[PDB]
């Protein structure tokens, strides 16, 4: 009972007693990037209502939509041609994926069920292969690990492991206590961090079952959360107009990017290939670009007239894909 | 010759202008995504409308009142060219106010009947049917019978007056306005019964407001085309006191008439949200 | 129940290395990788796939 | 210089293209309505999660989400765009009164829900009847202000009803009416209707005050309202 209060001052000063210096006075020696110019190459037309998930492949081609019309299309980035356009059950969804090896397509919603959809197919047309339905909460987003497991976080306070084959679930976190909105996996695919609605983050591990480490230090809801290239950190985005950066080994924070002319919320987090470009997409209906190791704002990618709900880099560092509400996609090199 | 002159000046300054500001307006219809509506395409064919009147119909009109002397056809060309493009704008305008009709009047199934097929279809054959009035002296409602005076380039050496009354005041013209009289008047009486009931001193000044702004609309229609077809209509049914007018009398009255080209972006699209925010926007970024 | 306080303990045990080791180590990844990133410094056109 | 690859993928885009210019006309010509209330409030039989229905040649669609959880505060950004929302709220059950006030006190004032208009329906009146003019009655315990409550003269009696049901329904019609009017201005309204277990007009309801709105929002666009 009154054993907690004491365990978490004791956690409270041994993360201080580590503390040395402040990215700050490390970093007040290399030169500023400077300023960022960047243009719409593609736009890409073809839904009706807002567009919620976006997902780029493997090859750096082929990219996935989801809308609010219950259909997900698959694009080509180069020839702005139209592949698949897969018609769903639920109209509401707010999620997508797309498989590692390009042959599967995942979605979910406000149904509570995760779909798994094939592509290469022996008849030239796209079935339902199999639909989980264990969770007792609206789905929020689902990530695959290889062809035959997947991750879901949804809106009952859990995260869930799956056996594609088997059709139920492996393993289940349930460590939290508002709904989960964002989570993200790792390069090394054996760790995956997770973001829920009461204002703290978590990693997880996939075959120990059990919670590792927290991190607190927002004051509202977490929305979107992203991963490093190395492995080693972690940026997260919060309604307080608020980004802030958590390293892994040291349990603390490291960084914090906010302005004070955004009011709005924050919907989306990326990072570029090299892990020195931070992407943001906020609710005055434009995004943000942030150095992540100095603080400084390089440039606005203004192009949209609503909400932006959607980000992307690719594997290869070409481009980056943004999707808003009013139903178009943009390119941006 | 100073009035002469002074009415080519005036002609020239309203061309410029009318030109100007509907070119601005297709423009920004052009460059906006939000703006593609079925509602707006109407309004892109009335700025088109007016271009065409600005950019070929003003110089046609002043070369034909200077007054040379050349063949029968070819300054028959000129007056039909003419007639063509204003009656496309009268019936753009009839387009504008059966949309507003449809839009308020009936507005659950505003959407199923107003698309963008049938909004191309109706711009189609609104702009066919003024071709085709517009050439119909051709088939031989003419004057070359007694030729004028190898003719001098006046119209009304070549048009005559029964055309330009029965056809195309009492055919073209009229059924227009009162149309556009009688689907305001409903449109007023429907909002002030909503204004009595929403309000249950401030409900009689909106109902004032409401009344004005629709009220404008039909004014500046009507001061624009009566006068100009007033004169032949006084010329044609009595001839003793058309044959001694004042000559300045029918100019002041065409300019007018042109005058139209060049409020018709005022009334209808700067008043309107989406164009405002639209402009709004590209003066900030740009 | 009791199990915050179970969970505690071995977020208690973990160890923590300096703030400054990190910082070293992602300058050093940051400055390391800077010579395939398209997006802090253009590509010539004619390699580019989006024109 | 274009392979037939190239073609054959053209010719597959133009027949997914026209697929959805083919869907996109049934889209457009839908109104959609967002269904809302409480466990033990008869949602279920008004017009379990979907419900397509015409009128006048008029389709409409209610949507009824209950697997979430009391807090709703996430889901509900997504129906920004829906034309109105319905809310069922009970009658007989009396102690089971504030808390459903409060929550439409949640909706009203919803950042995400600021230019959509709630149609209310007060259903399970047959019950209220019996409870009132049976002694069992004690609105004044749970309600002090209705002991001292006027019967409004504005008010259209149904012939043959005592007028204790009348002061019983009416009180409980203004006391939404109040936290309706409380907030608010020219964005968004409410109406009121009285609703039976069996009742067969309500489809007639929700295509007039369904009118109504779309015909103020017209309105408004042109700034004459
Ligand atoms: N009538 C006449 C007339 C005219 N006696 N002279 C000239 S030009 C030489 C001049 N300065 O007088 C012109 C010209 N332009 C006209 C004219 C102008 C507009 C018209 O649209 C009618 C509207 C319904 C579609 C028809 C005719």
């Amino acid at each position: 009972r009154q054993e907690a209060e004491q365990l978490k001052n004791q956690i409270r000063d041994a993360r201080k007693a580590c503390a040395d210096a402040t990215l700050s006075q490390i970093t007040n020696n290399i030169d500023p990037v400077g300023r960022i110019q960047m243009r719409t190459r593609r736009t890409l037309r073809g839904h009706l209502a807002k567009i919620y998930a976006m997902h780029w492949g493997t090859d750096s081609r082929l990219l996935v939509s989801a809308s609010q019309d219950g259909k997900l299309i698959i694009w080509d980035s180069y020839t702005t041609n139209k592949v698949h356009a897969i018609p769903l059950r639920s109209s509401w969804v707010m999620t997508c994926a797309y498989a590692p090896s390009g042959n599967y397509v995942a979605c979910g919603g406000l149904d509570n069920i995760c779909s798994i959809y094939n592509l290469k197919t022996r008849e030239g047309n796209v079935r339902v292969s199999r639909e989980l339905a264990g969770h007792t909460g609206y789905l929020s987003c689902c990530r695959f690990l290889d062809d035959n497991q997947i991750v879901t976080s949804s809106g009952d306070t859990t995260c869930a492991l799956w056996d594609i084959e088997t059709g139920q679930q492996t393993t289940t976190f349930t460590g939290h206590t508002g709904d989960v909105m964002s989570l993200s996996l790792a390069p090394d695919t054996r760790l995956f961090v997770s973001g829920a609605c009461d204002a703290s983050a978590k990693l997880w591990d996939v075959r120990e079952g059990m919670c590792r480490q927290t991190f607190t230090g927002h004051e509202s809801d977490i929305n979107a959360i992203c991963f490093f290239p190395n492995g080693n950190a972690f940026a997260t985005g919060s309604d307080d107009a608020t980004c802030r950066l958590f390293d892994l080994r040291a349990d603390q924070e490291l960084m914090t990017y906010s302005h004070d002319n955004i009011i709005c919320g924050i919907t989306s987090v990326s990072f570029s290939k090299s892990g020195r470009l931070l992407l943001a997409g906020y609710d005055d209906f434009n995004c943000n670009v942030w150095d992540a190791l100095k603080a400084d704002r390089a440039g606005v990618l203004a192009g949209h007239d609503n909400r932006v709900s959607c980000l992307g880099v690719t594997d290869d560092g070409m481009a980056v894909a943004t999707g808003s509400w009013d139903s178009f996609l943009k390119i941006w090199n | 010759e100073t009035q002469d002159a002074l009415y080519v000046a005036l002609e020239l300054v309203i061309a410029a202008l009318s030109v100007a500001g509907n070119v601005l307006v297709c423009a920004a219809v052009g460059t906006a995504n939000t703006l593609q509506t079925p509602t707006n395409y109407f309004l892109v064919s009335l700025a088109a409308a007016d271009v065409a009147v600005g950019l070929f119909a003003i110089p046609f009109a002043i070369t034909i009142s200077l007054g040379f002397c050349t063949d029968f056809y070819g300054c028959l060309f000129l007056a039909c060219f003419v007639l063509v493009l204003t009656q496309s704008s009268i019936f753009s305008l009839l387009a504008v106010a059966v949309d507003r009709y449809l839009a308020i009047c009936v507005p659950l199934r505003y959407k199923s009947l107003v698309t963008g097929t049938r909004a191309r279809g109706v711009i189609a054959v609104l702009w066919v049917l003024a071709f085709g009035i517009g050439l119909t002296p051709f088939l031989g409602w003419n004057s070359k019978d007694s030729a004028t005076n190898l003719v001098k380039c006046l119209f009304e050496n070549v048009v005559p007056m029964s055309y330009m009354v029965y056809f195309n005041f009492f055919g073209c013209v009229l059924p227009p306005l009162l149309i556009m009289l009688v689907i305001y008047i409903k449109i007023f009486l429907v909002a002030c019964r909503q204004l009595q009931r929403t309000e249950l001193r401030t409900t009689l000044q909106r109902e004032i407001h409401a009344a004005k702004s629709l009220a404008m609309i039909v004014g500046i229609f009507a001061l624009c085309w009566l006068p100009v077809h007033a004169v032949n209509c006084v010329t044609l049914f009595q001839p003793a006191q058309g044959k001694n007018k004042p000559k300045w009398a029918m100019n002041m009255a065409i300019l007018l008439s042109h005058a139209n080209s060049v409020v018709n972006p005022i009334v209808y699209a700067y008043r309107n949200r989406d164009f405002r925010y639209t402009f709004h926007k590209i003066i900030s970024r740009y | 129940a009791r199990k915050l306080v179970e969970q505690l303990k071995m977020e208690a045990n973990i160890d923590r290395i300096k703030v400054s080791k990190a910082a070293a180590d992602l300058m050093a990844y940051c400055e390391a990788h800077a010579k395939e990133d398209p997006l802090l410094t253009p590509v010539p056109a004619s390699e580019n796939p989006f024109r | 210089t274009v392979s037939a690859e190239d073609k054959a993928a053209a010719e597959r885009s133009k027949m997914i293209e026209k697929q959805l210019q083919k869907d996109k006309q049934v889209y457009r010509a839908t109104h959609r309505l967002l269904l809302l209330g409480a466990d033990n409030s008869g949602k279920s039989t008004i017009v379990i999660f979907e419900t397509k229905f015409q009128v006048d040649k008029v389709n409409f669609h209610m949507f009824d989400v209950g697997g979430q959880r009391d807090e709703r505060r996430k889901w509900i950004q997504c129906f920004n765009d829906v034309t109105a929302i319905i809310f069922v709220v009970d009658s007989s059950d009396y102690n089971r009164l504030q808390e459903a006030l409060n929550d439409f006190k949640s909706i009203w004032n919803n950042r995400w829900l600021r230019t959509i208009s709630v149609i209310l329906f007060l259903n399970k009146q047959d019950l209220l009847a019996e409870k009132v003019l049976a002694g069992k009655s004690k609105i004044e315990d749970y309600f002090p202000e209705f002991a001292r409550y006027t019967t409004p003269e504005d008010a259209t009696p149904e012939p043959g009803e005592d007028p204790r049901v009348t002061r019983a329904k009416y009180f409980i019609r203004d006391e939404f009416l109040r936290i309706s009017t409380a907030s608010g201005d020219g964005r968004h309204y409410c109406y009121p209707h009285f609703t039976c277990a069996v009742d067969t007009e309500n489809a007639r309801r929700i295509f007039n005050d369904c009118r109504d709105i779309i015909q103020r929002m017209h309105l408004r666009q042109y700034e004459l309202l």
